[PDB]
């Protein structure tokens, strides 16, 4: 059973803030005034750019795409870039990649904010699984991320416009105002 | 006392560089370690050795 | 060597994985992964290997 603690243990208070420092560290409990350890573990000094990644779906790994001007990929380009389209057939890689793809390019269009327009996608990946009463259509469960996703601030919408935008504002886009409501109450 | 070399003396004009002591004087006595080598941090805003 | 060495070690059938000190997490912002890149290699390496168990 994983117990992690920082008691002084000359005087258990169970428990106190023992101070975090600002050089010596080792946070020296102002009861016993005692040690812990020596920390030495700096949180603010994450992985820039210059390695860190923030995945909202799964697990992102990459693969290929070799473009480094040492020796021309040419020949070994297309038998990589061949060989990683290949195994994109396996275990039913389609579909949270084509809905994210998709995703981008029908906001991106309309100019819909990054911050809140990615936000409603994830919403569409929780209501892409899970089974209640869908009658799913791909473009009305997108019109419940395109109003989650222009609900950042009304950057597009004024959300009736684009319902009156394209294709499908009716019984079609009842049944995704619907799933929205059931999502939200949804703890 | 008169000084028995008499001086160059008279306005030049200066610039004041950037880079003051106060800006440089790091001295860090055991600190906050790296994750991955627990060795001491670089850069003195960080209190580095 | 024999012992120490033999050729046909040359040759990787079974791989060591490094532990996670080696290749450390923790990130920027405290709600999301933030992972090392070695991991990044070792889940292709997993990848590539169970596509492969998969066609034969
Ligand atoms: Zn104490």
């Amino acid at each position: 059973n994983l117990n992690i603690v920082l008691t002084c243990p000359e005087c258990k208070v169970y428990p106190p803030k023992i101070v975090e420092r600002f050089s010596e560290g080792d946070v020296v409990c102002a009861l016993c005034g005692l040690v812990l350890s020596d920390k030495l573990v700096d949180t603010r000094s994450e992985w820039r750019t210059f390695e860190a990644s923030n995945p909202l779906l799964d697990g992102n790994n990459l693969s290929t795409r070799i473009g480094k001007g040492e020796t021309t990929d040419m020949r070994f380009t297309k038998e990589l870039n061949k060989a990683q389209g290949k195994n994109v057939m396996d275990k039913k890689d389609n579909e949270v990649q084509a809905a994210f793809a998709k995703i981008t390019m029908l906001c991106d269009a309309a100019e819909l904010p990054k911050i809140v327009k990615d936000c409603a996608k994830e919403a569409y990946k929780l209501c892409h699984d899970e089974k209640t009463l869908k009658g799913k259509s791909m473009e009305s469960i997108m019109a419940a991320s395109i109003l989650i996703g222009c609900r950042r601030a009304e950057v597009a919408r004024t959300f009736k416009e684009i319902q009156s935008l394209i294709h499908v504002k009716t019984k079609e886009f009842g049944k995704t105002l619907n799933i929205m409501k059931n999502i939200l109450r949804g703890k | 006392k008169k000084l028995m070399a008499q001086i160059f003396f008279g306005p030049t004009y200066y610039q004041r560089l950037r880079h003051m002591v106060d800006d440089k004087i790091h001295a860090r006595a055991r600190g906050p370690m790296q994750v991955l080598t627990r060795q001491p941090v670089e850069g003195r805003s960080r209190d580095g050795g | 060597n024999e012992v120490f060495s033999r050729p046909e070690w040359m040759i990787l059938t079974c791989l060591p994985v490094p532990p996670p000190p080696v290749r450390p997490s923790i990130s920027f912002n405290e709600s999301q992964r933030g992972e090392d890149d070695l991991t990044f290699k070792l889940a292709d390496i997993l990848k590539a290997n169970i596509s492969l168990e998969t066609l034969e």
